[PDB]
């Protein structure tokens, strides 16, 4: 059973206890409940409030990342024959803000990939289908420079080998963090100036930033040697929570995001204009 | 089995 | 019985002892008493140092004027008490240190004046800055020590990228932050309404996502307090109170100890 | 370990410092942090251990 | 090893407590599905942090 | 002829022993799945290859 | 069993470690093991500050150099150790400060070298000084920190009245202090004899006519290093080799916190 | 079935 306490039938009062008062400067919140400054009747209460816990709250995949990659003819110029992607969260706005409502976070990672592709070129005859290469790269392993380098061998980095047509790709990661919880916040440095140092470059830090790779990338490739026509693709990430826990509560974001960190610039005005006395 |  | 109450306290640390004849109860932080780092949650393996009374009192930092065009003011922790006598020692001649803290606010006046200061203790405060650029607040900006920080009515962005000033700017109903000040009651609280109370006393707990870190590399308190409703008084237009903010460390233990660190606040 | 001749001797000091401060540059500064005074004899060689000192769980 | 609880039954069919059936297929505990039988905690260390958490009907300020 | 055995929970939801199922289909062993519960030795035929092993207290050569 | 020896010594202490391979036993002056203040022998009233691993540990001061003409070292303590890390905080931020403390003497060569070092630990080292005047010697002069100060072969008074120098002038065979160093003996020692041990191990208990004094004012040992016998190798009339001194406090605990004492050491 |  889950549902929520019921409704006690109060009556009339004339009494010392004053509950209708209260001190907010003391920090609390007043327990205050309709039978207390109201008569009420005896309600039996059903309802619950499954949806809202934690779980039920991040219980869905959202789009975090699209990773455009490309097959065609290697030419001698910048391509999309493969890409790279740091993996995060932050890319996006809504999930970022959902997560956001916590300073504190710790839970196993759902990962989903929609991959779609298309035709560029009006006509060059067609293409057979393409298997798609997701690679993970923990921060340390050789990232490629070539779409079909050494790299791809692949021997201990986890790659998704994906087909076309097929139902969406989806794996699961378990806790990865350095900590005993990911910070969504960290009101901090990686590196501190000292007096002795040489240049002031040396100490110099992105503030509010931890690792430099944080948790690596997801490189991109259609394992197909190229076609005459070319295939333009796109691989979408759908990111979810999964066994969450969650800390210390903050306010959301009200003002749109500006970067990774909390930095805001413009739209600083969220109220709308409504009248004192206006309902 | 396990039935909770 | 005998007479006592819930607005008369005394918090008596190390040699040092605060009374007060007209606080507000007292705040303990998510619930959460301060206390040592456990056994079975213990992660460097190096025997800890604990100074207990040399460092488990009350600082006094220095007093700033409350005033009717007033915005606000900002500390960090343990920033604000880097150069507190025995505690900044510590703290700058070990690698590793934790902290509870019992933070005590102080602003008096009288039964005719009137205003409300938030006093907020926020975990991982971090304020947005400048420029254009994203996440570039140098290290010395980011830390005033005792000195503390202000906010502003209104974004002003620094406008000069040959010279870029790399401090913070801290919008106050936007709590400095992106988010809208009357939220920042879900974080822990006192309010110093002048017809109720002279202060504020909110006990802190070390938060953190890790059972210990570097003090100085990071901030794991911020201290925000923003005139709720502005300071006034009978009809004379320029009006001015001290507040003075008294913090003390709790439970502190240090690990990793070496030569001291010297960091550059230049 | 000491791979000098037999009628060689001496005393070494080797340490490890916590990150955080500066760089010891002088045995004054290294003293200060963890460390071992080897001093050569029949024992040819000397262990110091670093000891797992960190913030994070894992590096 | 299967594991088997109560559905919790919204709207039902004119025919009692119904069940479902899961079994874990994976090695790693984070390849599991969600249960979603998530207990609950009081508000108080937020919405009550006091030192002498006080009664509702008696004077906030004494 | 279903296997069942604990899996070892690291970020645990907010709801304990938890469980899984294998069953192998095949009657070729190498057809088979990892069960990846490794036990493990000492590193000592290695660290310490030794006639005579001594205590880490007393002198090496003595 | 097994193999151990006399000679063959670890000493450790908070994050640092001492390996000897040619000792000679170890001394514990007066058979009293350093200890912490009994409340049936305790004076201050005020919870004191017991520092433990991170003021109680080996502390290396600056090497000197043994040779040929080489007449005598001394130091005095807590005085060496002033400006040692968080003890020397701990011993400045407190009006009252005791300390017991391992003295670790170094001194290595060859089969092939020789010479004999005295190296003596004296409670209340008092030293003589200058001049025509008694009693004479300033702070700044009798408190050299862990530079020490050296010992001379004969009495040259100093003799300028208009603009005295103020200092000790110890004489060797006097122990700096009126009476023969023959008979220093009698207090805690041991003997480098080059032949015979590379170094010299004392442990000392705090030894005072109070349970505790301010060690800003007083020296309560003094370390006192005269060669018995000269430096001398193979036929080379030149020779010279490092004495390297390491102290570590033990026991460590301070009364009476204020704010940082400042001395004038010009 | 073999619970182990
Ligand atoms: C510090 C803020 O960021 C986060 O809190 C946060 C951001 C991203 C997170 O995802 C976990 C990191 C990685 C680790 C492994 N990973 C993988 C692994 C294998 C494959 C095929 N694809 N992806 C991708 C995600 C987890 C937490
Ligand atoms: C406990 O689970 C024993 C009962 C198993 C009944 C048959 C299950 C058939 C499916 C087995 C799944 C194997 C997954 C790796
Ligand atoms: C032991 O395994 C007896 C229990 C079997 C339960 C039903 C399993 C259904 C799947 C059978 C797999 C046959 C594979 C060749």
């Amino acid at each position: 059973q889950d549902s929520l306490p019921d409704t006690k039938a109060s009556g009339p009062a004339h009494s010392k206890e004053v509950p209708a008062l209260t001190a907010v400067e003391t920090g609390a919140t007043n327990p205050l409940a309709p039978s207390d400054t109201v008569q009420t009747r005896h309600v039996v209460q059903r309802r619950s409030r499954s949806e809202s816990t934690i779980e039920s709250f991040f219980a869905r995949g959202a789009c975090v990342a699209i990773i455009e990659v490309d097959n065609e003819q290697p030419t001698t110029r910048a391509q999309k024959l493969f890409a790279m992607w740091r993996i995060t969260y932050k890319d996006t706005v809504q999930l970022r803000r959902k997560l956001e409502f916590f300073t504190y976070s710790r839970f196993d990672m759902e990962f989903t990939f929609v991959v779609t592709a298309n035709f560029t070129n009006a006509n060059n005859g067609h293409a057979l289908n393409q298997v798609y290469q997701i690679m993970y790269i923990p921060p340390g392993a050789p990232t490629p420079k070539s779409w079909d380098d050494y790299t791809w061998q692949t021997s201990s980095n986890p790659s998704i080998f994906y087909t076309y047509g097929a139902a969406p790709a989806r794996i699961s990661v378990p806790y990865v963090g350095l900590a005993n919880a990911y910070s969504h916040f960290y009101d901090g440095f990686a590196k501190v100036p000292l007096k002795t140092d040489a240049n002031d470059q040396i100490g110099d830090s992105l503030y509010s930033a931890m690792t430099v790779d944080d948790f690596g990338v997801l490189a991109v490739r259609v394992v197909n040697d190229h076609n005459p026509t070319k295939v333009t693709s796109k691989v979408r990430i759908y990111m979810k929570p999964k066994h969450v826990r969650v800390w210390c509560p903050r306010p959301p974001r009200a003002v749109p995001y500006y970067g990774p960190g909390v930095d805001y610039r413009n739209n600083l005005d969220p109220l709308s204009e409504k009248g004192l006395t206006t309902y | 089995i396990s039935e909770v | 019985a005998c007479g006592y109450s819930d607005r008369v306290l005394q918090l008596t640390l190390g040699n040092s002892t605060i009374t007060t004849q007209e606080a507000a109860n007292s705040v303990v932080a998510y619930g959460r008493w301060p206390e040592f780092i456990r056994d079975d949650e213990a992660n460097p393996v190096d025997q800890p140092t604990e100074p207990d009374v040399a460092t488990c009192r009350f600082y006094t930092l220095d007093t700033v004027m409350w005033g009717k065009e007033s915005k606000g003011w900002w500390w960090k922790l343990p920033d604000a008490l880097r150069d507190m006598g025995l505690f900044g020692q510590n703290m700058y001649y070990h690698y590793l240190g934790r902290s509870g803290y019992t933070v005590h606010v102080q602003c008096n006046a009288s039964k005719f004046h009137q205003g409300a200061l938030g006093v907020f203790a926020i975990p991982e405060y971090c304020l947005a800055g400048d420029s254009d650029k994203q996440r570039y607040t140098s290290y010395a900006n980011a830390n005033p020590g005792e000195r503390g920080g202000k906010f502003y009515s209104q974004f002003n962005k620094d406008n000069a990228v040959t010279s870029p000033k790399r401090e913070f700017c801290p919008v106050d109903y936007l709590l400095g932050c992106g988010v809208l000040l009357g939220n920042a009651f879900v974080y822990p609280h006192q309010i110093i309404n002048l017809r109720t109370n002279n202060s504020a006393t909110i006990v802190l707990p070390y938060v953190n996502a890790l059972a210990i870190d570097s003090m100085v590399k990071h901030n794991n308190w911020g201290i925000a307090i923003l005139p709720l409703s502005p300071l006034d008084f009978a009809q004379d237009s320029s009006v001015e109170i001290p507040i003075t903010v008294t913090i003390a460390p709790m439970c502190s233990e240090f690990n990793g100890l070496r030569n001291v660190t010297a960091p550059k606040f230049q | 370990l000491f791979c000098g001749s037999m009628m060689a001797t001496g005393k070494i000091l080797v340490a490890y410092a916590p990150p955080g401060a500066q760089p010891p540059t002088s045995r004054k500064e290294a003293m200060l942090g963890t460390h071992v005074i080897w001093d050569l004899g029949l024992q040819s060689s000397c262990t110091m251990v670093v000891p797992w000192i960190s913030n994070v769980t894992y590096r | 090893g299967a594991q088997v609880s109560s559905q919790k039954v919204g709207a039902h069919e004119n025919s009692s407590t119904i069940n479902y059936t899961t079994i874990n297929y994976y090695k790693d505990s984070a390849s599991n599905a969600a249960s979603k039988q998530d207990y609950s905690q009081d508000p108080s260390k937020f919405t009550e942090p006091l030192k002498d958490v006080l009664i509702k009907t008696a004077p906030a300020l004494n």
